[PDB]
């Protein structure tokens, strides 16, 4: 479980600030902790996380693929399986649910077998879709948070996160059809 | 062909060239006859050819 901190932990020895073996302290790692909810929060407003479709159902409304519930009072249930005329499969790689109740968002997202879950990410809860890299995703936060700082992530790194981003903006994991010659 | 997923496309001009010249010899055919070589009691022997 790769927790939240472990990120912040890594993502400031990366751009060396912080010595290697040496923990962040108090107010270096709580002023980290409201960037990387930023950039976690700026994904799934309008960012890589793809396009969402808007409803409002006030009943027992079961989630669809990319659909940003808006419901104020109601049972909203994340699908596990799909079943597709019993072609019974699991969701797409990297596809978001959001739930909205009156001031409340929870975003979702479903990354290698598992849903993620991606709001109120504190301190010792697992971060989201890091288990596809660790030290990627350390790369992406401390390349403009290493700013508030003197120092800069070096140019072998800064492009590492940036193919990260780039992993999760064309899900192209997923094997797909070949040329037809119609 | 199959393995590039493409369709084996053929343009039978062979067919063509024997076509239209078989049908040249099916249309001029022709019935048998026998030619008396001199007229002197052979054309009477012409029965042959009926």
């Amino acid at each position: 479980m790769i927790t939240c901190r472990d990120i912040i932990t890594l993502g400031l020895q990366q751009a060396r600030v912080v010595p290697l073996g040496r923990e962040p302290k108090a107010k270096e790692a709580d002023a980290g902790l409201t960037v990387l909810q930023s950039i976690y929060d700026s994904m799934f407003a309008d960012g890589p996380l793809g396009p969402f479709t808007e409803v409002y159902a006030t009943s027992a409304y079961t989630a669809q693929e990319n659909e940003r519930i808006v419901t104020n009072g109601a049972a909203i249930t994340i699908p596990q399986t799909i079943t597709e005329g019993n072609e019974t499969r699991k969701p797409y790689d990297l596809t978001a649910i959001i739930v909205i109740n009156g001031a409340a968002q929870e975003n979702h997202v479903f990354s290698l077998g598992r849903w993620q879950t991606a709001h109120d990410l504190t301190l010792n809860s697992e971060a989201p879709l890091a288990e596809r890299d660790k030290a990627g995703l350390a790369a992406l936060f401390a390349m403009e948070f290493a700013e508030m700082f003197g120092a800069e992530l070096p140019p072998r790194t800064t492009a590492r996160g940036f193919r990260f981003k780039g992993a999760i903006s064309q899900k192209l994991a997923t094997k797909r059809d070949d040329p037809v010659y119609y | 062909l199959e393995a590039r997923k493409q369709p084996a496309t053929y343009f039978n001009e062979v067919k063509l060239s024997i076509r239209g010249l078989v049908g040249v010899f099916e249309q001029g055919d022709s019935d048998p006859r026998a030619w008396p070589r001199n007229p002197q009691d052979e054309d009477s022997a012409d029965i042959a050819t009926k």
